[PDB]
């Protein structure tokens, strides 16, 4: 999408971009795009979270639009679940987009941006069975999110549906499962080009 | 009055006799309190110890509250007792009921040399009583034994407005010129009956 | 979205004492608070801290 | 604040898994001082359900 919609200098920053078969995504990413960057970079480590910052303070063009990409969290009910369990798993599910957004507002990158976009699921919107965690996490984002837009900031974060490019054919299930519920896949692409012009216009 | 029950000349009439009686109560040598202990909490307290027999229940406003009232001294000794034991009571105020058999052999005589000159009619609406906690009966309400009980017995104002709501009142108008009638009357009412049911205290 | 209940906003009744109401707060004082609160309209109330 | 997140996520879960039970999030505001309690008490038994 990115792609797409004309972007030139990019960094797929995750510690997939070095494990991953990224020649399919580098070969669209021939497309209108001009600079492209890997990385292996882990942000769940505050010391990695600042290369992030060291990188995006090199000659490469100024930094304007951020986003975040869905993440899966660990199922688990009220029941099979103590606080110990749940003290662990949501600092997991937290830890990585906390530091990072936390990071680039501390060296001034936010701000001097057009979108900052974190990922959540519309799902944790009524609630689900069985997602204790995965729901707290998207209300603890939404929350700081909130904070930093109170602030002036274009921080936003998106309850999206399951992207249909992310309905894996090798276990299907889950999506079985949603269409039952409900909840219908859509084309990423089509759900960026609906919020990513919003931010400052409304 | 407002039952239809008197006319305004019999209204204006016993006012005053009761009147007379209530100087000779408010000008004798007892006293009352309030007290934050329940009907069934200081009933057994007032009926289990000899050593302060002398005082009644005057009064049985709201759920959490009773007056107390006789001599003053039991008054003070029964007061004191849960101030040191855990509640809140007010300080003395005057007494509220008659203090000797000798006050009652004159009032009732006032009373039915006046009450047999008031030309009672049957109520166009149920006319509710604080000394029955029911509604009043055509032969009660002729008879001057009902009126005095008002110096007698206790002022069972919690039932009435509990026989108010079984009896389907849900709207509840307070003339509150003295005593803030209104106020005992809503926190009578809403811990009673369905749940969810409305109830307007103006 | 928020809205407001304008319409019919009025607390009704509590359903009677049938049984006890539990308080459970950071604050002992608010616990304390609340069920003397509760106690004086006739519904018994417990009163727990951590 | 960020940190009363887990309480929503807490709240949605009973939602689905427990159904047979009625309850309800009444969130205050964080700096005026609290309603009487009788005030939370009726708005809440007047939700059946949750």
């Amino acid at each position: 999408w990115l792609a797409a919609r004309g972007a030139r200098s990019v960094v797929l920053a995750g510690a997939e971009s070095e494990r991953g078969d990224l020649a399919g995504a580098r070969t669209t990413g021939h497309a209108g795009i001009e600079r492209l960057e890997h990385v292996a970079v882990d942000l769940s480590s505050a010391a990695d979270v600042a290369r992030l910052a060291e990188l995006c303070a090199d000659g490469r063009p100024p930094l304007r639009g951020v986003l975040l990409l869905p993440q899966p969290v660990a199922g688990g009910g009220l029941d099979e679940l103590d606080g110990a369990r749940f003290g662990a798993e949501l600092a997991g599910a937290l830890r990585g987009p906390v530091e990072l957004t936390r990071r680039f507002t501390d060296v001034g990158l936010t701000g001097g941006t057009d979108f900052f976009v974190l990922s959540t699921s519309v799902v944790s919107l009524p609630g689900r069975a069985g997602t204790v965690v995965g729901s707290a996490a998207d209300a603890f984002l939404t929350a700081l999110a909130r904070h930093h837009r109170q602030a002036g900031l274009p921080v936003v974060a998106a309850a999206w549906g399951p992207w249909l490019e992310s309905v894996d054919e090798s276990d299907e299930a889950p999506a079985v499962a949603f269409a039952e519920a409900g909840v219908y896949p859509a084309p990423g692409g089509e759900m960026l080009d609906a919020l990513l012009p919003l931010p400052a216009a409304g | 009055y407002a039952a239809g029950a008197l006319s305004l000349a019999d209204g204006a009439a016993l006012v005053t006799a009761l009147g007379r009686i209530t100087e000779r109560v408010a000008t004798g040598p007892g006293a009352s309190v309030w007290v934050r202990a329940t009907e069934d909490e200081v009933r057994a307290a007032l009926s289990g110890s000899q050593e302060q027999v002398g005082a009644a229940v005057a009064a049985v406003d709201e759920p959490g509250t009773t007056v107390v009232s006789g001599d003053a001294g039991a008054v003070a000794r029964v007061a004191a007792h849960w101030r040191a034991h855990g509640r809140a009571t007010g300080a003395p105020r005057p007494a509220r009921l008659l203090l000797s058999p000798d006050d009652e052999q004159a009032a009732l005589a006032e009373l039915r040399a006046i009450v047999a000159g008031l030309a009672f009619r049957e109520p166009e609406v149920p006319l509710l009583s604080t000394v029955t906690g029911q509604p009043v009966e055509p032969a009660e309400l002729r008879s001057a034994e009902h009126w005095l009980d008002h110096l007698r017995g206790p002022t069972r104002f919690l039932d009435g407005v509990r026989r108010l709501r079984t009896d389907g009142v849900t709207r509840l108008v307070g003339l509150d010129l003295s005593g803030d009638l209104t106020g005992p009357a809503g926190r009578s009412a809403a811990g009673f009956g369905e749940p969810g049911r409305p109830l307007l205290l103006a | 979205v928020w809205h407001a209940l304008a319409e019919d906003g009025r607390p009704g009744a509590i359903g009677g004492g049938t049984g006890s109401w539990l308080v459970f707060s950071d604050d002992p004082e608010r616990a304390a608070a609340w069920c003397d609160e509760l106690a004086l309209f006739g519904v018994p109330a417990v009163a727990l801290a951590g | 604040h960020p940190a009363q997140a887990p309480l929503t996520a807490l709240f949605t879960s009973l939602v689905w898994e427990h159904p047979e039970l009625p309850c309800a999030q009444v969130d205050l505001d964080p700096a005026e001082d609290p309603p009487t309690v009788v005030s939370l008490l009726g708005q809440v038994m007047r939700l059946p359900g949750a």
